[PDB]
């Protein structure tokens, strides 16, 4: 699974927020 | 100055496949890695494209209508035409325009023209040198209202050669669109007789013509003691656009690899 | 809001810069009503599955 | 085109051209011009901010009830016969009195127009058909009679008649907008370009905010604007120094 | 409507009703009797 | 009141003036020619 | 609906009368696609919940 | 039926034909230049046609405008500056050229 249209989102004002846990921290759970 | 010359053997119209061809750039816009719906008056995929010929016995330009535009493709050797012609009425009752090949530069004019009945261009052939030498240039017979002149930059071409078959190998397409008359071309080296090759290709800009006349029909000008000629052996396509959607697949250097016919 | 309900019957009544004007407020009018049943459906889709 | 001692006929009307020079619209309103200004598809007071890649000017004379019908969506003998704009038209239209100058005594024949026609024309298109127009069933043959009528006529024009029978020349100002480089453009001088910050920058008629930088993508001999899969402005061409 | 004997006054003035029938309105722009015909927002001849 | 005489002279005469108001394609036609009709299919 | 998608091309074309009625266009339709993103988003939040 | 707290009328006198282009969001010589209504401007247009008192002889004097100026007016704003205009860049030190 995959986690540029992307940076053009980022032109018309849309935005992704990171999350809390990151990824090591879910392997470590 | 005008010769009417008439000595040829008519041939049955015929028919070839356009295979995957006639398609272009909509705009100078770039982009790369993407895959874009385009729709504009387009060459439909696997069409029957129109087969002419200048031969020996067989020299074919008569005046052919234009309409949505019009595809060019021509299979020739040592630039047999070397022009066309495009208008309406094209006696000088209104003004018509005029695209001829000079040896040394390309030569776009607007006026009012009066066409000769068969214009085509005088050569003289092995006199006394062994050479040959372009002389005679008969196309209109006089023009009165000029407008819209243009000559495109300088360059050498060669009007010699013995060459058997087609070499080279020409792809334009022309409109008229709301008084603008867009020129798109492209060109690729051939081997082979009378046969289009297969293959896909997209054509670039060249010129861009806003000279707003009315261009119904158009005609070809080809390279040939005043009357009688040889004409060289050469054949021309005439496909004729449609408004089709495309989807065209632009490649990593901004090019067109694919196209799909919706 | 339109004058009618009937498509043909606005292009056959306002002229042409006019007559647009009235068919907008059917093609937004009808666009909201499928956004409301398109809407229902996806909300009750959830109670079934 | 505006200021030409004499304009052609609407039958047959001149196009002058305009392309690769300055365009000064804010002289209008220095110098008051036109007396009747009016834009259907743009303002009157924009023509100097935004400027045009090609202008088209269509100057013509019309009797003064005849210049309400020339724009888009109108009907009447003009925009039905002669002289018709298309339904998306957008331009202006602009009009003046010269009744001092053009009516002569008890008429102008130099000025003439189409008064019938037998269908709705379409829009910019010269009709120069003189064929006898036939209302009934009776054969015209040519000439003038009963339902039978020649299409071409002239203008009365006298310098007694009425606010709406009095000439106004009119001149209608067509456009082509971002569908080529911008060769018509007024006093807007260059300024040095910026790198590596974030400004407002208009180049070739694209106005916006960005940073600019050195781009690596490598554009065809004819290609100008580069767009990402957003449609958006990716990479841009610079007009004066490539 | 047109032809009738005697009209209404100015500021009584009548409006008639016309439908469910054919027009021909030749005969008016042709007749030399009638001091003014024009149309507006038509063509004389084009309402047939 | 008018002045209207047979004696009048051009413009003060009586004049019967009748005006013509109509719509055109804006609702289905009341008014058309006896001519287009064609079978059932 | 509007003349053209870019705020701009309004501003630089139609005057402070006849822009507004331009612009009215845009903002309410792109309001309506907020809406129906909002909307789709908080459907697939049930899903993945 | 419905009464407003603050009245204010701004009488004055045009020409004929500048009678039109008064009103919101209309542009013109007047609109740009003597006299200018807001685009929110609510209210009431008013004319009437005094030629049969205020037309005198050739003219009336007394009646007067600001034909040139060198920006737009804001509306319902009197500018009492009678500095010439320029039009180019020679100074016109008060007086006409």
């Amino acid at each position: 699974v995959t986690l540029d249209l992307i940076c053009a989102q980022k032109f018309n004002g849309l935005t992704v927020l990171p999350p809390l846990l990151t990824d090591e921290m879910i392997a470590q759970y | 100055q005008c010769v009417n010359l008439t000595t040829r053997t008519q041939l049955p119209p015929a028919y070839t496949n356009s295979f995957t061809r006639g398609v272009y750039y909509p705009d100078k816009v770039f982009r790369s890695s993407v895959l874009h719906s385009t729709q504009d008056l387009f060459l439909p995929f696997f069409s029957n494209v129109t087969w002419f010929h200048a031969i020996h016995k067989r020299f074919d330009n008569p005046v052919l209508p234009f309409n949505d535009g019009v595809y060019f493709a021509s299979t020739e050797k040592s630039n047999i035409i070397r022009g066309w012609i495009f208008g309406t009425t094209l006696d000088s009752k209104t003004q018509s325009l005029l695209i001829v090949n000079n040896a040394t530069n390309v030569v776009i004019k607007v006026c009012e023209f009066q066409f000769c009945n068969d214009p085509f261009l005088d050569v003289y052939y092995h006199k006394n040198n062994k050479s040959w030498m372009k002389s005679e240039f008969r196309v209109y017979s006089s023009a009165n209202n000029c407008t819209f002149e243009y000559v495109s930059q300088p360059f050498l071409m060669d009007l010699e050669g013995k060459q058997g078959n087609f070499k080279n190998l020409r792809e334009f397409v022309f409109k008229n669109i709301d008084g603008y008359f867009k020129i798109y071309s492209k060109h690729t080296p051939i081997n082979l007789v009378r046969d289009l090759p297969q293959g896909f290709s997209a054509l670039e800009p060249l010129v861009d013509l806003p000279i707003g006349i009315n261009i119904t029909r158009f005609q070809t000008l080809l390279a040939l003691s005043s009357s009688g000629w040889t004409a060289g052996a050469a054949a021309y396509y005439v496909g004729y656009l449609q408004p089709r959607t495309f989807l065209l697949k632009y490649n990593e250097n901004g090019t067109i690899t694919d196209a799909v016919d919706c | 809001g339109a004058i009618s309900s009937v498509l043909n019957d606005i292009l056959s009544r306002l002229d042409p810069p006019e007559a647009e004007v009235q068919i907008d407020r059917l093609i937004t009018g009808r666009l909201q009503s499928l956004q409301t049943y398109v809407t229902q459906q996806l909300i009750r889709a959830a109670e079934i599955r | 085109v505006f200021n030409a001692t004499r304009f052609a006929s609407v039958y047959a009307w001149n196009r002058k051209r305009i392309s690769n020079c300055v365009a000064d619209y804010s002289v209008l309103y220095n110098s008051a011009s036109f007396s009747t200004f009016k834009c259907y598809g743009v303002s009157p007071t924009k023509l100097n901010d935004l400027c045009f890649t090609n202008v088209y000017a269509d100057s013509f004379v019309i009797r003064g009830d005849e210049v309400r019908q020339i724009a888009p969506g109108q009907t009447g003998k003009i925009a039905d016969y002669n002289y018709k704009l298309p339904d998306d038209f957008t331009g202006c239209v602009i009009a003046w009195n010269s009744n001092n100058l053009d009516s002569k005594v008890g008429g102008n024949y130099n000025y003439r127009y189409r008064l019938f026609r037998k269908s709705n024309l379409k829009p910019f298109e010269r009709d120069i058909s003189t064929e006898i127009y036939q209302a009934g069933s009776t054969p015209c043959n040519g000439v003038q009679g009963f339902n039978c009528y020649f299409p071409l006529q002239s203008y009365g024009f006298q310098p007694t008649n009425g606010v709406g029978y009095q000439p106004y020349r009119v001149v209608v100002l067509s456009f082509e907008l971002l569908h080529a480089p911008a060769t018509v453009c007024g006093p807007k001088k260059s300024t040095n370009l910026v790198k590596n910050k974030c400004v407002n920058f208009n180049f070739n008629g694209l106005t916006g905010t960005g940073v600019l930088t050195e781009s690596n993508k490598k554009f065809l001999p004819f290609q100008q604007f580069g767009r990402d899969i957003a449609d958006t402005t990716d990479a841009v061409r610079d007009p004066q120094t490539l």
